[PDB]
Formats: C-alpha cells, structure tokens, sequence
C-alpha cells in the first residue's frame, strides 16, 4: 500500500551478513547463565601469554624425538658460538609455527614489532663467567666474529641477576629482509674438579603490547 | 603453622599463585558432619623414585583417593566431596646436583590408550588400565604424554616454573574449580597432577642416584555434605 | 582500515563457512524414501573442529539456512518446507510417521523466488556448555561388575536434527543439491585447553595413531637461517 | 535458557501442528464439481483433540493458512482465491450457487510466488464458550411424549467452513494438495475436566468400548524395581 | 520509491511464527467477555494439585481391577516389608504414568527435585504400634535388612500425629541412577479380640515449589 | 505483515544510483588515515594553477 | 533462467582456488544469501583493506631490504 520500488540487493545473499530471525521456540526459553569461577571475557588474555619455544628441531628420525623439548651447553667449545636465534617471524614454517603465538599468527598475514628473548641461567653452583646478547638491526647480515657482534649493540648478562634483560634498539633510519638476534661465546663453560661439565638452557619467548593484526582471513595449510 | 599439637616450619618467601585469585563460592540452587580431628593430620604420599631415567608420574584426583587413605575411607560414607589441594612440591639436592623438573595441573586431562594399526577400531579400558591403584605407571613417551598431548601446548593453562637453586620448596593453593558445582564424585574426573621433568637429572658418581621427592596434602575446605545412599 | 571496531571478534569470527552437501539425488540407495535426516556434527569438518577445539565451554545462538539448488543451478517450481525435530519428539522413520506432525513448529509459505528462509535456535542444551567426549561413568551407581559400554557415551547430548523431505503426496521429478552456511556470533572463553597439533584419525574417540610425526623439519640446521 | 520468558505459555502452545490435507485431484468421485468444503473439526484429530479436552471452556482467536502445493512439490501459475462462508449464509452446492457472491468477504490478488495469505477469524461463536457435546434437551418445551432425536444435537453450534475453488471459467489441469497449521495463541482456563486416559471410539459421542484396558502393567510385582 | 533490496528471509514460512492479520470481519464485533464467578488465570495452580497414586499395578486381568484403587494391609507379617516405592520418575511408565503429574511430565524430557511421600493413618480405633519411615540417597542400592534402612537416615512416625512429617535430605555430594524410598514394618499390626485384623491404607502424592521443566516439546506415546 | 503494493521502481537499476551495502568483513576494520604533511582537500585549487602554453605548433 | 548462483570473494591471505574441489571454496568468514534471478543483483561492498595507505601500481625501489646486488635482481 506504501509505494516503493524495488532496490538492487534485497534478495541479495551474503556471505558476512549478520541476521536476525525468529527462534524455533518462541515459548521454551533458555536457562539463564550461572556464575562460575572461572571467568574470561577476551581470549586476547590468554594471546599474550608466555610460551616455551623448542629450538632443537634439527633432527628428524623417530629414535630422536624425546630430547626435542630441551638442548645441552657444552664445555668443550671455547670463545666459539652456540647458535643464531631465527628471524622473528611468526609465520615462517620451523620453530615459530611449533608456539601457541606462531599457530595464532599462522590465520594472519602481516605483523611488525620488536622482539625480546629472555634466557634464564641454569648452570652450577659454584659456575661462573660472562655470556653476551647482542642484536642485529634488520637488513644487515650475520656478524662474521663475536668482535664484529661486539662492535655493534651490545648487553652484558651476568649469571646472578636474571631478569634485567631489556629490548634496546640499535638505530631508526628514514626511508636479508629481517634481522635476527645470536648469542656468542665470550667465556667457555668452566667448573672445577668434581662438577660436571654440561648443562642445559631453557628458552622462552612472549608477546608485547605493540603486538597487533589487523586483517582477518580464514587461511589453514594444516590440514 | 601451630594449631593444636601441629607444629611444622615452611618457607614463605615463596612464589604462592592462586588459580585465578577466587575462592570457590557456594551454590543456591534447588536441584538436589565435618570431622577435622583424626582428618587434619597431614597425609605424605609414598615418595616417588626421582632418577635419571625417571619419565614422569601420573594421578587421577580424587579418583585414587576413593577407598585408598583415610580420605577413602570417610568418602566412602558420603557420596559426596569437594575440597581444597594443597600442593606440596620440595627440592633437596647438593651443591654438585642439577635439573629443572616442570609441575602442571590441567583440569580435565583425559587419557588415551595405545591403538595400533591401519584401521581405528578401539575397546574399553579395563579396571587396572583406568585406575591401577598406588602404584602407578610410567610414562613411556612423555613427549605427547601417552596421550597426544605435546609437551610444547602444557604452558597455556595457569603454570609456574620450578628451579631448585633458590626455592628450598614450593606450596601451591588451587581452588576447587569445576563447571557445575553440583556433581558426581566418583564418576567424574575433576584434574589430574603430571610432573614433567624439563632438564633430566645430573650428577658425577659418588652422590645419591635418587633424589627423595615428597607430595603432601591437606584438606583446606572439608565440606562432605551429600545424602546417604 | 583506521577504526579498531573493524577488526573486532564479531568480525574475526563472522564467515559463513560450508558445513557440508544434503545429496537427496532422483534416485538412489541413501535416501529413497524421499527425505533425510542430518544430525547437526561440529566435529565432523576438520576446520570448523579446529576451530572450535580450541577452547571447551562457551555460549552461543545458531542460524541456519538452508540453500537448495539443481546440479546445473536452476529452480523448480516445487513446495518445500523446512521443519526440526525437537530431540524430545522421535526421528521420523516411515514416511507417514506422526512425527511429521509436531505443532509447535510454525509454518511458511513461500515461493522459490523468494531467497531462503532464515531459522534461528537458541542454546537448548540441558548442561551449560558443549562437551563432545564424556569423561567419567554415565551409570550414577555402583555398578563396576559387568561389561560397561557407557564409558564415553552419552544418550543425553543430542541437539536434534533436520527433517527436510519433499511436501506433496507425488514423488519430485527433480535432482536437488542442498548447502548450508554456519557461523558463530557470541563467543566467550571459560575453560581453555591447547590447540590440538596432531591429526585425530576418529570423530567420537581422541584415539590417534601409533607413528606421530613432526609438525615441520624445514630447519636442516641450528646454524643455517 | 535462562530467562524465564521463554518458557512460557505462549511458546509452549505456540506450534502449528499439521490438521488434515485436502484431497483435490485431476480426477476424482469426492469433489469431481472442482471445489470442496471443509468442516473446522477439533475433534477430528487425535492430539489436539487430546490436548483441548484437558479443559471445557475457553477464549482464542483464530488465524488460519492455506499452503496449497502439487504431489510433486511444484507450483503451476493458476488463480486461486480463499473465500470463507460464514455460517449464516448457506453452503454452496452447486458451481453457480449465490453463496458464491457474499459481499462481506474482502478479496486480494496475488501469485503463487507471493507465499499464502494469511487471514484470521475472531470468536464469533454464539455463546462464550465452546461446547462440542450437549447435555440436555434443545427443545425449550414440555414435548417429552414423541421420539426426542435432539438429545445431542446441536443445529446452532456450527462455526461455519472454508470454500476453496478453482477460479476461472476453465476446469483447471494440474492435481493439487493442500495442507493447513493450527495453534493457539491465547488461552484460559474456565473449568477444568479430568483429562482423558480411555480412547475414544466415536467423535460426535462420548461412548466407549465393552472391553476396558489397563494405561500399563509393565510392573510384574511391587517388590521388584 | 525507497531503495531495499531483497534481504533474505522475506517470504520465508515458520512453523512457530506468530504473526497478525487482518480479521475477516472487519465490521462485526465479537461479544465482550462477561464476568463468571469460576475463573482461572494460570493452569499451573491446577498442575500442582494433589493427586492420588494406583500402588496396585500387579494385577492384569479384567476379573481383578475393581481393587486396583486401594490396598490392604495384614497383620499376618511381622518385622517384615511392605512395599518398596517405586523411583520418583514421572516419565517412567508405571504408578507414575497414571497420576495427573505424571499425564502432565510426559510431554517433557527433564525433571530434577525432591519428593516427599505422606501416608495418613487408617487402622482400628485401639490399633496401637509404631511404623517408620527411611529415605536412601541416590546411587546406593535397597536396603538390605531393617537395621540397614535404620542404620541410615530414619523418621520416627506416631499413628496420633498425622502429619509431621516433612522431607529430610540425607546428604549432599560434590561431584542405580536415581535413589528409592522404602517403607519396613517395624512392628506387627495388632488388634486385641473381637477387632478385625486386615485395613487399608491411602497413598497420595503433590508437587513442591521446586519443581520447574525447562523445555517444551510436543512428544504424546499414546495413542 | 504491513500492507504495501507493489510501487513500480523497486527492482530498478541505475546507472548514477549511490547506494550502501554491508561491507564484505565486518570483523576486520580498515586502518586509520594517518596524518601526513602533504594535504590537499578541493582539486580546485590545483585546477586554477599557472600552466606554460606552447604557441610555436607550427612545425 | 533459473539456476542457482553465488558470488563469493577470497581473501588475498586466502590461495586462489585451483581445482573445482579446492578446499579455498569453504572460507567461513564470507556469509552467503539466498534469492532467485528475480531478484535483483545483490550489493556487495569491500573497504580500503590494501596493508598501504594509499594505491600504487608501479614500484620504484628494490623490493628486499638487503644488501643483495650481486645476482639478477628481478625484483
């Protein structure tokens, strides 16, 4: 009775559309919702929280796959190198997708931000010396030699304080594709007469702030 | 702690973490005798064998309390139970010892067999497969746990971190959390405890090989309640 | 975009994903019968069970539609209805069962032309929260000495089903081909549990296989990036 | 649920239930004049029936659909016009009958693409309850000496009946199934009735089978459980 | 002349839609409600009235259901056991089936409370005794002896005082399938010379504040 | 359910129409625009600028 | 004529479908509507979603943020 002519897309179906329509049971009505103990309200809580990270991930066979969780520090090598901790991409198949963080970054596209890697000391008693991070500003290569880590940015970590490791940025400019971050040996592992002479080192990783997406696309490659 | 003949030292310069910081609160729905004196005595677990090759243990709560301790015996009146756990994890080692063991509780943890073949056609399990009574079963490959669950995954529920250099002993307080807060007793599987060892235990010879590892428990909230049945 | 209400969790969530094909074919030996019942199963498409697996207890409102259609894409003047079945009423066996006859399920007509109806359902389940594997004993007795098949079963968890069949005492004369499109609106987070990494081999046990494998070796070496 | 508004009368009543189907075929003996009439019995089905006899007395309105469709689901482009008689004027009998040209009923054009009509009827019943069986004599007077044939009869308590046709001058060429959904929508309670356990053997009296039966013996002793 | 394209679900019919059309008498009125002095507004007061309860069911043939409605009692059993009643299922077919409360819980599936069953006192005038009363939790089995429905939760019963009982709950749990309540003699029904030594007695059953059904749902077995 | 005949131009396409539809990601939002030095509001401005004028098409 | 179509986007984070089975087919994040040819053509709207701030179609620069130029750099 009212006059109106027919507007493209009334009949239009959509994928995202978000609807209202009468319930099958306009009578039977669902129980209201008790309160329970355990309570969250944004998943996001959970997003943020610390991860162990498995470095490991060099073998393969099956008769190897127990001591993937934690890696040895030996004694044996002197003022030489343990390893390069891989680019910050969360994305990027290997250690990073093996995270909670890297599985919930693996429905995503894009991410930026700055990364800090925290290393809790867990030698012996009565060990002693100095272990050395540095970090690497993106599109310059690997330090060929622990004097060229040392030449650029650089932390001292002593082994009786733990946590005073902080993220500082080498430099900002204005305008391989990414840095990493490696640790090198200053002072070889060394315990007296009676002590053993290996160990082993966890590793942890966790997400900032400014740690953000913004695209959200339903994207699986597994399965 | 002195209450009554009770008289025991602990540390409390320790890291205490509450699940979530909220103590159960009580039901007031309609769907539907407290002894504390022989009860309140502390109950030391049988110790466990910490060694090199030691995988892990695994225990089903409140399932291998039922008839087991003096615990099973008052449940076994009333058909109902809800209490407090105190956990009650300490490390005794030397200066020349080293290792880092991981302690969890994760509600709900449920457990799988082995099943072995091409085509997926599994049973029941048996009485002594679902619960074997005290004298448990080691895990023959922790790293999913024997159940499918890998280790990478255990953080995501409220964890902490033990490291033996500083602590002497760790005392944790978990609530007695659960969805409906009317519910079985016997049937359902409020959590289980798993202790995953991290950095395998080291030592030169000439020191202990087993390392005595003690777990206590205290009712902090005995509430039986129930009807007789 | 600049707005964060853009990236929020109804728009993360909000996609109507395919859950799966009715095929109600001209002939055939599924369905001859002219209907089909199709129990609604979260777990039975791996995305959406990867999806949800993710956490245990939430709480939520269901829509859904229903989009039928020819093999070739064409409509047919035929009358349709779709009407659920209360899991309180029986599944209809026969096709005169008394099931059909369920009144408090009110009815449309409409033509083809018209685009499909939109049916919602609240959250109708007894408990507060989904739970496909069933931990503990169903039996609230002390029954332990006989073969007890009730550990993981569950007679009280259905949600119902679907009950789609052609109107009209004639047989249709055409080939249908029935999709539907789910989504989740309200999402909140009670019990979490981690994200399965390994592949489940069965729907209604967590049962897995006896050669687990690697989630990526890409890495050859510690030292090489 | 939660609220306690879902739960109520008015979802609880609130379902169209399935009341008869209309047997209008190409060729046929019932109705080969190419219309029919049909009585609005409550009685006539089972589970209605049994749902109003828990009570006697009562106040609803009445909306009424007519969703007509071919055996084979399909929809054919004839004109079709749902006119009802009240009960005043008298049944149509023949295809050119004046009862056909009753004023009162409003018309509205449309196609079969638009879904059915809908068209509602208040209570318009004489009296201010509804009464299926009479007790008593209808006649007002001392006549007790002859054959009393009104002992249950009623000539005033008819509601009136739909009159569906064929439009058109033409006899139309497609075979046609017509399906009809009742609820109701507001109820009271007057006065309460014992509500049912024997079966009904007729429905126009309230007579009974020689041979009475037991609602279930499925005990075998009190002692056992 | 206002732009609207076709959103889905227009035409769309619902079983359970409650939707308003134009009367077809646009003209004639319906006669106003007169005031009657009977008047209901809610059934439910008639829902939870009392009912009386058929305990009788062991009969089946048409030559015996006259006495289906009361049954005796004989002082021939001495520190025995009457009856055992039946589960409080009002699903369940059986005793339950033929009360009104259970007519009425057979539309539904679930139901959850407690019940409590009163016996009134119908024996001789100088009939003198002591009868009692035990309810069992849910789970545990019958009780095996006297002393062992005893030994649990117990109700002193006195023939002068009628109706002191009330619902007692044994106990309360944190977590067959649903508990009993049995009746054992305590003490011989005795009459002295001269008084007849059989009677009856009346059992009679109703709904509490607590009980509720949640869903609605269209589900009758007969016929 | 409210009474409405059909008015003729409902269905009608138009070539200059301007119309809104629900956007294909509800959940995902666009970026804020950042402020950016350079910044110009009307293309007005640009069209009335001095332009060169080349006379000598001759050749 | 009357067959059944839909149109459905795919995301760039989303592979292009390849096969007629392709599992890019069931993105859940893109709702679907349901109408017939007498329908008009539906509307569909997509927002400025390019990770940049604003369209350019030609790049000028080197693409990786290396060092890199001692090999073919068609970047």
């Amino acid at each position: 009775g009212f006059p109106t002519e027919l507007k493209p897309g009334t009949n239009q179906f959509l994928t995202t559309d978000d609807g209202v329509s009468a319930p099958i049971l306009p009578n039977f009505h669902p129980t209201p919702c008790i309160h329970i103990p355990g309570e969250v309200r944004n998943l996001l809580e959970l997003c943020q929280v610390e991860t162990i990270l498995e470095v490991n991930n060099v073998p393969t066979n099956a008769t190897s796959l127990m001591e993937r969780l934690r890696f040895p520090v030996s004694a044996q090598a002197g003022k030489g190198e343990l390893c390069a901790v891989f680019r910050a991409d969360p994305g990027r198949s290997g250690p990073w997708q093996s995270t909670l963080l890297g599985q919930l970054c693996g429905y995503y596209t894009q991410w930026s931000g700055s990364l800090e890697v925290t290393f809790m000391f867990t030698g012996s008693f009565m060990a002693t010396g100095k272990m050395l991070i540095a970090y690497t500003p993106p599109g310059g290569p690997l330090p060929k030699d622990r004097a060229t880590a040392m030449l650029g940015t650089h932390v001292i970590w002593d082994f009786g304080l733990q946590s005073s490791v902080t993220l500082v940025i080498p430099w900002i400019s204005n305008t391989y594709t990414t840095g990493l971050v490696s640790i090198w040996y200053q002072t070889n592992y060394v315990v007296p007469i009676g002590a053993p002479n290996t160990a082993y080192i966890i590793a942890l990783a966790a997400a900032q702030k400014n740690f953000t997406m913004q695209l959200c696309k339903d994207a699986s490659d597994i399965l | 702690l002195t209450i009554g003949n009770s008289t025991i030292t602990t540390q409390e310069a320790a890291n205490i973490i509450v699940g979530y910081g909220e103590w159960p609160s009580y039901c007031s729905d309609s769907d539907a005798t407290r002894p504390d004196v022989s009860v309140n005595r502390f109950y030391t677990l049988d110790t466990k064998l910490w060694e090199k090759s030691s995988k892990g243990w695994y225990w089903k709560f409140p399932d291998v309390l039922t008839e087991t301790g003096v615990f099973g015996q008052n449940a076994q009146f009333h058909y109902l139970y809800r209490s407090g756990f105190c956990i009650h994890v300490q490390c005794n080692a030397s200066k020349f010892h080293q290792g880092a063991l991981l302690v969890a509780v994760l509600p709900e943890y449920v457990i799988g067999t082995v099943a072995g073949g091409t085509g997926t056609e599994d049973s029941h399990p048996p009485y002594k497969q679902t619960q074997p009574g005290a004298d448990g079963f080691e895990l023959q490959h922790p790293y999913v746990l024997d159940a499918g669950i890998p280790i990478s995954q255990l953080t995501v529920c409220p964890h902490q971190w033990i490291n033996l250099r500083t602590n002497n002993c760790a005392t944790i307080i978990v609530p007695y959390i659960n969805a409906l807060p009317f519910d079985s007793a016997l049937n359902h599987c409020n959590f289980g405890l798993l202790v995953v060892p991290i950095s395998p235990l080291d030592y030169d010879q000439g020191a202990t090989p087993v390392i005595p590892i003690t777990i206590t428990l205290a009712p902090m909230c005995s509430e039986f309640a129930g009807l007789r049945q | 975009s600049h707005s964060t209400a853009e990236t929020t969790l109804d728009s993360f969530f909000s996609r109507a994903g395919l859950v799966g094909e009715i095929d109600l074919p001209l002939e055939g030996t599924t369905n001859p019968n002219g209907y089909a019942n199709w129990d609604i199963d979260i777990t039975g498409y791996a995305q959406m069970r990867r999806k949800v697996e993710l956490f245990t207890y939430m709480r939520f409102d269901a829509e859904f539609t229903f989009v039928a259609c020819t093999p070739t894409g064409q409509v047919v003047p035929q009358l349709l209805q779709y009407m659920f079945v209360p899991p309180g009423a029986p599944e209809p066996d026969s096709r005169e069962s008394l099931a059909w006859q369920t009144a408090t399920n009110p009815s449309v007509f409409v033509k083809l032309s018209d685009p499909p109806a939109q049916v919602s359902v609240p959250f109708m389940s007894p408990a507060s929260a989904y739970q496909w594997f069933y931990d503990g004993y169903p039996t609230f007795g002390e029954h332990k000495q006989e073969k007890d098949l009730e550990y993981g079963a569950c007679p009280n968890n259905m949600m119902g089903t679907f009950s789609v069949r052609t109107v009209g005492t004639s047989k249709s004369k055409y080939p249908l081909v029935i999709r539907i499109y789910m989504r989740m609106k309200h999402v909140r987070a009670w019990i979490p549990r981690p994200m399965r990494n390994q592949n489940y081999l069965f729907k209604a046990n967590p049962n897995y296989a006896g050669n687990f494998i690697k989630p990526t070796g890409a890495s050859r070496t510690a030292i090489t990036t």
